[PDB]
This record gives C-alpha cells, sequence and structure tokens, in this order.
C-alpha cells in the first residue's frame, strides 16, 4: 500500500522537470540580450574613447 | 486345528476384503495434510515507475 502511495507523491513531483527547463529558458533569453546591451555600449564607448585619445 | 476348517474361511475372507479396501481407505482419505501457511511477505508486481 504505502510504496504505491510513495510512488504517488514521487510521480506528483514530476513537475519540477519542466519549470527548470523553463528557468533556463528565460534565463539564457535575457543573458544573451544583456550581453547584446553590453555589447552595445562597449563597441560605441570604445570608438568615443579612441576619438577623444587620439 | 480350526485354521484348517475350509468350510468358514469366506465368513474370514470377505469383510476383510470390506474393511481393509473400502472403509479404511476411505477413513484414510479423509485425513488430509493441508500445506504450511505461507504467507509471502514479496509478492509486488509494481509497473516501472511510470516515466
Amino acid at each position: 500500500i504505502d510504496t504505491e502511495k510513495s510512488q504517488q507523491a514521487l510521480v506528483q513531483k514530476r513537475h519540477y522537470l519542466f519549470d527548470v527547463q523553463r528557468n533556463n529558458i528565460a534565463m539564457a533569453l535575457e543573458v544573451t540580450y544583456r550581453e547584446r546591451l553590453y555589447r552595445v555600449y562597449k563597441e560605441v564607448k570604445n570608438r568615443l574613447d579612441y576619438h577623444i585619445s587620439v | 486345528m480350526p485354521q484348517l476348517n475350509t468350510t468358514v474361511w469366506p465368513t474370514m475372507i470377505t469383510p476383510m476384503l470390506l474393511t481393509l479396501f473400502l472403509i479404511t481407505q476411505l477413513k484414510m482419505l479423509n485425513t488430509n495434510y493441508h500445506l504450511p501457511p505461507s504467507p509471502k511477505p514479496m509478492k509486488m508486481k509494481n509497473y516501472n515507475k511510470p516515466w
């Protein structure tokens, strides 16, 4: 009985798998997005400092 | 020797043939020995966890 009861709660917990995938999705998305934001911020800063330097 | 008196042989043969082959064999057949109680504490067809 209890072993089946154990199997009940276990499968009940199965939903963790999906949300973790979701977590990586939203994470990696903002990563590439913010990485793009700092790529563009760095590159324009580079040209800006280059001219003011020379 | 009375044992040799062949006049009264069937009255000895018949009831023996009755009680040795029919009655006693039955009174045995009623005596049965059940197999011992063997509570199996290992029998669980649980399919693989569903997955």
